[PDB]
C-alpha cells in the first residue's frame, strides 16, 4: 500500500543508470593508493615503485618543508603520538558531527 | 607537464586546439641497499647533509637519492648533532676526516 516515489519515476519514463566503477573497485584504487604512499613516498607516482623506511620518508618530507631532519630523528615517539591523537581525532569528529 | 620528473615542454599548434610534448626525467634501473638514518663515530651521531646512507655487503657510503653515485663517508658531507642514543636504528662506523692525513705528514 505504501507507494514510493521511485516506482512512480520509473512508471513515468525516468530511469536511474549505474556507474561503470563498483565501490569495491573505487575501494581498491584507494587501498593501492595508500599501500604505494605507505611503502614508497612519492617515487610510484614518478615510475617504478621505490622501497624506503617511513621514518626516513619523513625525514625526507621534514627536508622538503625546511627543518633539518635530526628534529624528526630526535622527536619520532612525540611526533608519532601526535599522529595517533590526531586520527583518533578525525574518526572521533565523524561519528559525532554529521554536517 | 607531463609524467615523471619535468625538464621541459614544446608547443605545437593544431586546429582549434594545441599540442604539448613535455620531456620527463623517469628512473629505470632499481637496486636494492641496506640502509640506515645515521652513524655512529666516537659518540657523535652524523646525519647526511642532501642524500641517503647506503651499504652494500661489507661497506658503507652516502649517495643522492635518484641516482646512485656512492662516496666515502666524510665530515664534509655529514653533520653532527647530539649523540648517539637518541636515534632509532643507528648503525656504528667510521667517518673519514679531511684534515687528519694533512697533520699525519
Ligand atoms: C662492497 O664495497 C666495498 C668498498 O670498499 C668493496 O671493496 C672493494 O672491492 C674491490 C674489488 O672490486 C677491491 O679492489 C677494493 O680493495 C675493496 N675495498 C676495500 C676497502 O677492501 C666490495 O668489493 C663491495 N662488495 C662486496 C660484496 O663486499
Ligand atoms: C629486492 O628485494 C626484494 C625482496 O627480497 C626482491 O623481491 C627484489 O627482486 C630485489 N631487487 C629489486 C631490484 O627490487
Ligand atoms: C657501537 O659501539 C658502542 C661502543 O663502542 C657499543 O656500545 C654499541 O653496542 C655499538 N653498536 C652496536 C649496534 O653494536
Amino acid at each position: 500500500a505504501a507507494r514510493d516515489l521511485i516506482c512512480a519515476q520509473k512508471f513515468n519514463g525516468l530511469t536511474v543508470l549505474p556507474p561503470l566503477l563498483t565501490d569495491e573497485m573505487i575501494a581498491q584504487y584507494t587501498s593501492a593508493l595508500l599501500a604505494g604512499t605507505i611503502t614508497s613516498g612519492w617515487t610510484f607516482g614518478a615510475g617504478a615503485a621505490l622501497q624506503i623506511p617511513f621514518a626516513m620518508q619523513m625525514a625526507y618530507r621534514f627536508n622538503g618543508i625546511g627543518v633539518t631532519q635530526n628534529v624528526l630523528y630526535e622527536n619520532q615517539k612525540l611526533i608519532a603520538n601526535q599522529f595517533n591523537s590526531a586520527i583518533g581525532k578525525i574518526q572521533d569528529s565523524l561519528s559525532s558531527t554529521a554536517s | 607537464c607531463g609524467k615523471g620528473y619535468h625538464l621541459m615542454s614544446f608547443p605545437q599548434s593544431a586546429p582549434h586546439g594545441v599540442v604539448f610534448l613535455h620531456v620527463t626525467y623517469v628512473p629505470a634501473q632499481e637496486k636494492n641497499f641496506t640502509t640506515a638514518p645515521a652513524i655512529c663515530h666516537d659518540g657523535k651521531a652524523h646525519f647526511p647533509r642532501e642524500g641517503v646512507f647506503v651499504s652494500n655487503g661489507t661497506h658503507w657510503f652516502v649517495t643522492q637519492r635518484n641516482f646512485y653515485e656512492p662516496q666515502i663517508i666524510t665530515t664534509d658531507n655529514t653533520f653532527v648533532s647530539g649523540n648517539c642514543d637518541v636515534v632509532i636504528g643507528i648503525v656504528n662506523n667510521t667517518v673519514y676526516d679531511p684534515l687528519q692525513p694533512e697533520l699525519d705528514s
